[PDB]
């Protein structure tokens, strides 16, 4: 019960142990940096 | 109070070891240690007293033992631990029965 | 052992945004313990990792003296296998051999040496504790699988028998491992009870593991069990200012438990910089932590309100509205947060499952979600 599948070639190319939620790989990295500017930006005005 | 009173009794350790006396290096170590709670600098008498913890019971200097557990117990009691500070006063109590000291000490 | 500190400082040098001063003095601390540790599998390994300076003369010398001593211990052994009563002892000289590979920090070599070293008749502390060291190399190089297998080994060695005084250092290993992956939920109990007793010479300082048990604690602990098991610390109290973190992170946790909202974010940023990113175990997980630690506060802030106005919140935390709205928008649609927003009026109302009503609707939805599934697969197995 073996056939070559020569018709479907395996793709040719031109060249984290924990399971992830997507938002794991959201990983937008923003908040740490955006925050500080938000905090101080605020309290300079008040 | 001033750092000068610290310095002169450190030179008192200098004297006690110019005579080579462990009795007054340890007693003058009480003196210093107190000088080093004067500022709540007891982080310094943290080290000085934690060196002085065996210095009296190698001498078995009993009033000096309850001097420690008094002072040290207030040091770590001031360090936000009442478990070991409490244990240390309770180490002075048995001592206090095994020593005799001016009533002021009993008051503390 | 290896002394770990070299590794932490190494990692410190790796990271970009650490303070450059700690990067320096960390670095020369490292190098200083290359010299006295006559140690070279780093020098190329580390220099490679810096690349991700190099002086091969020094390297050569270190290698040479290493050859000298490995030679010597091997030879001593060669005297000892002839020696018959040294059964327990030849294994011990081996322990100094592969151990010397630990000072020489060569993984495969101490590996093989201690593995074969299990053969000789030995104490549980050897067949077990030696394994613990073998994995401790794992902790050292940051290969978590190489650890995993071995904590399985030791797991067996314990499951048959051995002292609980070994089981404790065990649980410290397997715990800080659990932290080395996203899994805090285990590290909660593991670490937080590792405070009762701790073996430092194994890996790390007591204040490090303090920062770990306090971080995991903050992260997965409930409000009443936070107060119970952490805010009330026969231990952490005995430390406090002891390091450059526990005062920061505790200054965070108290700002949580006690509802100080104005201060929460500043201490949050602090700990992000001071404790998290330097930790070789935590830095990988840094973001996954902070994201979470935002939610909790938002959660905790609403829980007493069925409605409250943005500018109240923004005012509290001390950020502008638009950014606050922008933040909540991350959590809400994921149903990780039971709020919902009304921007027209700048208001926030909380829909959470308490009143029997809510626990009705939510149940209807979940029920139908189970049905449609069940039917779906149903027809498939029907027709098959």
């Amino acid at each position: 019960e073996d056939d070559e599948f020569e018709d479907f070639p395996i793709d040719t190319w031109a060249n984290n142990i924990w399971e992830e939620n997507w938002d794991d790989v959201e990983v937008d990295d923003d908040f740490t940096n955006e925050l500080k500017a938000e905090l101080d930006r605020y309290k300079r005005e008040n | 109070s001033l750092d000068d009173q610290i310095f002169v009794c450190e030179k008192s350790i200098e004297f006690a070891k110019r005579e080579k006396r462990v009795f007054l290096k340890h007693s003058l170590s009480i003196k210093l240690a107190t000088l080093h709670y004067q500022k709540k600098q007891y982080k310094d008498s943290l080290a000085l007293i934690n060196d002085l913890l065996r210095e009296f019971k190698k001498l078995d200097d009993k009033p000096s033992l309850v001097d420690v557990h008094l002072l040290e117990s207030k040091v770590y009691h001031k360090l936000r631990n009442l478990a070991k500070s409490k244990a240390s006063l309770t180490a002075a109590r048995t001592a206090a029965n095994s020593i005799y000291c001016p009533t002021q000490t009993v008051a503390e | 052992v290896p002394n770990y500190e070299v590794s932490e400082k190494a990692f410190l040098l790796t990271q970009s945004k650490v303070s450059i001063e700690q990067r320096k003095e960390a670095a020369e601390f490292v190098l200083a313990k290359i010299k006295e540790e006559e140690m070279a599998p780093y020098y190329k390994y580390l220099c490679e990792e810096y690349l991700v300076k190099f002086d091969q003369e020094l390297y050569n010398e270190l290698c040479k003296k290493n050859e000298s001593k490995i030679k010597e211990l091997n030879e001593k052994i060669q005297k000892l296998e002839e020696d018959d009563e040294g059964e327990l002892e030849q294994a011990q000289a081996w322990i100094n051999l592969g151990e010397y590979y630990a000072q020489i920090g060569d993984k495969d070599n101490a590996e093989k040496t201690l593995g074969k070293s299990l053969s000789k008749a030995i104490s549980t502390g050897a067949k077990i504790d030696v394994m613990l060291t073998i994995a401790r190399l794992g902790f050292f190089y940051n290969d978590q699988l190489y650890v995993k297998e071995k904590l399985e080994a030791v797991n067996s060695m314990i499951e048959k028998g051995g002292d609980w005084e070994r089981r404790n250092r065990y649980k410290t290993y397997y715990g800080i491992h659990c932290l080395a992956v996203r899994n805090f939920k285990e590290a909660a109990k593991l670490l937080v009870d590792s405070l009762a007793t701790f073996t430092s010479i194994e890996l790390t300082s007591y204040e490090s593991i303090a920062t770990y048990a306090s971080v995991t604690g903050l992260f997965t602990l409930e409000r009443t069990d936070l107060k119970s098991k952490v805010i009330d610390s026969p231990e952490l109290l005995s430390l406090i200012s002891t390091t450059a973190a526990l005062q920061s992170i505790s200054s965070l946790t108290i700002s949580l438990y006690a509802s100080d909202y104005a201060s929460y974010f500043p201490y949050l940023l602090e700990t992000y910089a001071n404790v998290l990113i330097p930790c070789k175990y935590l830095n990988r997980h840094a973001d996954f932590f902070v994201r979470e630690m935002r939610r909790k506060v938002y959660a905790q802030l609403l829980e007493s309100y069925k409605t409250l106005s943005l500018k109240s919140m923004a005012s509290a935390f001390g950020v502008s509205v638009a950014f606050l709205d922008n933040d909540l928008g991350k959590f809400i649609p994921n149903k990780q947060l039971n709020c919902v927003i009304d921007r027209v009026n700048g208001i926030v109302e909380t829909n959470r499952p308490d009143n029997k009503n809510a626990q009705y609707h939510l149940l209807v939805k979940q029920g139908d979600g189970l049905l449609t599934k069940l039917q779906k697969y149903g027809a498939a197995v029907r027709l098959t």
